[PDB]
């Protein structure tokens, strides 16, 4: 069965696992300001996985053609849902329900989580992980990933923007292939197209949670000054 | 005044 054109240009435009690994890896052995240092070091390495969603977002093909303040208005708007998904779309490729794999490759066990993080932190992990095994039963591939991570990236109201009718055209574009692609593919269980989308609602719906665990953190005053993620909290 | 369009306008 044929693959969307959209589909194949965005598996070409998606960075290897090894050499993200490797860049963020590289970036937490540079030193910097102590005052727990693993909790830096997890803020970090957070920092860094957003820093390379960037640089895939100024590579795919309708966000560089976009000016700058629509580009930041769409990223704004859907860092927290494009870092969730990074880490649910990590656990899918980890198929390993015990713990947690990070984007440096080192595992978490859940038991650890449950004794050592705050009720916010395990709850919303544990969701997530409940999302991870949704999509493991869909039998979510890296064709539909791909496409979902474009269709995150520009699911935003088209009134906030000014390149609008180029937006439009990504929106229903990405959908088609989306559409077109667990047609031809999944024609199993239900509707794919569908399930996938009502994923969509949950992987926002974590990435809120997310974005209250950070404020949480934040008025602890535990988080560490520079944070990106924190300066992305409060535009 | 930005962080993101630094990052965005970047090397590259
Ligand atoms: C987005 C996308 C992000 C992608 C990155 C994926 C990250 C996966 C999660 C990492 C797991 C690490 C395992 C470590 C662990 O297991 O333990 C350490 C906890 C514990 O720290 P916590 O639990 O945060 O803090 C408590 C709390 O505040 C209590 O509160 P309460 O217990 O009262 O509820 C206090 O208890 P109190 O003492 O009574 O106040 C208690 O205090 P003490 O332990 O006693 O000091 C205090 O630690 O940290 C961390 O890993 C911090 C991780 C930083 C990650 C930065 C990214 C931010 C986004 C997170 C989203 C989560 C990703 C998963 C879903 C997607």
């Amino acid at each position: 069965p044929n693959v969307p054109e959209l589909i194949l240009q965005l598996l070409q435009l998606e960075p290897d696992e090894d050499q993200v690994r490797a860049r963020i890896l590289g970036s937490l052995q540079e030193p910097t300001k102590s005052r727990p240092a693993a909790f830096g070091l997890l803020c970090r390495m957070a920092d860094q996985t957003f820093i390379s969603i960037v640089d895939w977002a100024r590579r795919c093909m309708v966000f560089k053609e976009l000016e700058v303040a629509d580009q930041m208005t769409l990223l704004q708007n859907c860092w927290s849902e494009l870092l969730v998904f990074d880490h649910i779309y990590r656990q899918v490729q980890h198929g390993k329900e015990g713990s947690i794999l990070l984007v440096t490759g080192q595992e978490v066990e859940l038991t650890t989580v449950a004794t050592q993080a705050g009720s916010l932190l395990h709850s919303l992990v544990l969701r997530a992980q409940e999302l991870v095994l949704q999509l493991l039963a869909l039998q979510l591939d890296r064709q539909e990933f791909v496409c979902l991570k474009f269709i995150i990236l520009f699911s935003l109201d088209l009134k906030f923007l000014n390149n609008h009718i180029l937006v439009k055209d990504a929106q229903e574009k990405a959908n088609a292939a989306l559409l077109d692609y667990t047609l031809c593919h999944y024609p199993h269980s239900g509707d794919k197209f569908q399930q996938l989308l009502l994923c969509l609602v949950e992987v926002r719906a974590l990435s809120m949670q997310a974005k209250e665990y950070l404020y949480h953190k934040h008025l602890g005053n535990e988080m560490p000054r520079n944070n990106l993620l924190i300066e992305m909290l409060q535009a | 005044p930005s962080l993101l369009k630094k990052l965005l306008l970047a090397p590259a």
